[PDB]
């Protein structure tokens, strides 16, 4: 296998006759596979976090479990998203979703989940009032595509409800290793806050975990199936 | 004919590239400071278990079989050896499994770099 191409088969994972493990790669046997001398790993670390939000329950969908993509509220119309606190912002913005922290002084005051096409009136550190307009939801307003809503929440007050989600997404990271370094993980493992990824030539070149989550090994220098 | 015999007996292996070598002196030393660590575990020597390895790697009975009448014992000193760290835990035997690749991985190198 030439120099960074990857395998379109998983480690370990049973190939078959002439079965394609990458683009140009024709296994004539049928048995399982195995990596050698990956040149990279991805790990996709998860983070959670406590976070309220409010939107009117004309809109809300009204789901416990929102999967990555599951369909949230209705929305009327671009409905303003208002704070109900005073604090430096701070835009967290994850793919089509956007975070916010509000922070006075140091300490954080709380933390707003804003979801798909629910957009920042904010560039982080511009100060914001309470009532002061913070986010925008128009029409659809669905859940991200990589994230998870565990524990839903229910506070009702008039047209506008409150809802809390203990949410927790993925935040993914790679690492390119090299010939004076080796895997000291299996394949697809689930790895501890600092765990040992790669051990090298020198103990610092080495890899950690950055916080918690998952190795995925990819670009083998080679393949080898019995 | 002996000599072009070896001279295509050598070919039949790569030789190793960077990477390859750095791996292979890797799991070496990792292995055989495994065995070191395992002359800490049930008190055998540091030697011992090193020859022993070779008793279950190298091959079956026909390692110690015939290196003249005498050499070393092998039902005595030896057998009870491969018997008695079988019995032991997680650590010691993961040990033992490393030191096992490690002496292989001293094999594979010497074939290259010979």
């Amino acid at each position: 296998l030439p120099a960074g191409v990857d395998a379109l088969v998983k480690d370990g994972e049973e190939v078959v006759k002439g079965q394609e493990l990458a683009p140009g790669v024709v296994s004539r046997m049928d048995g399982v596979a195995l990596y050698r001398f990956p040149r990279r790993v991805r790990v996709d670390y998860l983070r959670k976090e406590r976070a309220a939000l409010r939107i009117p329950l004309s809109a809300w969908v009204e789901k416990e479990a929102y999967r990555p993509g599951e369909v949230l509220a209705e929305l009327s119309e671009p409905y303003l998203f208002r704070a109900e606190e005073s604090g430096v912002v701070e835009l967290k913005d994850l793919a089509e979703g956007h975070l916010i922290y509000l922070r006075q002084e140091e300490e954080v005051v709380a933390r707003y989940f804003l979801p798909a096409g629910m957009t920042p009136l904010v560039v982080e550190g511009e100060i914001v009032e309470v009532g002061q307009p913070l986010a925008e939801g128009k029409g659809l307003l669905r859940l991200p595509r990589h994230m998870t809503a565990k524990e839903v929440e229910a506070e009702e007050e008039g047209d506008s409800v409150h809802l809390t989600l203990f949410l927790e997404w993925t935040e993914p990271k790679d690492y390119k290793v090299a010939p004076h370094m080796n895997v000291i993980v299996p394949e697809g493992a689930k790895v501890q806050a600092g765990e040992k990824i790669v051990a090298a030539i020198d103990p610092e070149e080495e890899v950690i975990a950055e916080a918690e989550g998952v190795v995925h090994l990819h670009e083998p220098a080679s393949i080898l199936v019995v | 004919d002996p000599v072009r015999q070896y001279l295509h007996e050598i070919g039949q292996v790569p030789l190793l590239t960077l990477e390859e070598e750095i791996d292979l002196a890797r799991k070496v030393e990792e292995g055989m400071e495994a065995i070191k660590k395992l002359s800490e575990a049930t008190g055998l020597d540091q030697e011992l278990i090193r020859e022993v390895v070779r008793a279950k790697i190298l091959g079956t009975a026909r390692i110690q079989k015939i290196p003249g009448l005498k050499e070393k014992p092998d039902p005595k000193t030896v057998e009870e050896v491969d018997g008695k760290l079988k019995s032991l835990p997680k650590e010691l035997k993961r040990y033992l499994h490393i030191a096992r690749e490690g002496e292989a991985a001293r094999q594979h190198l010497i074939e290259a770099n010979l």
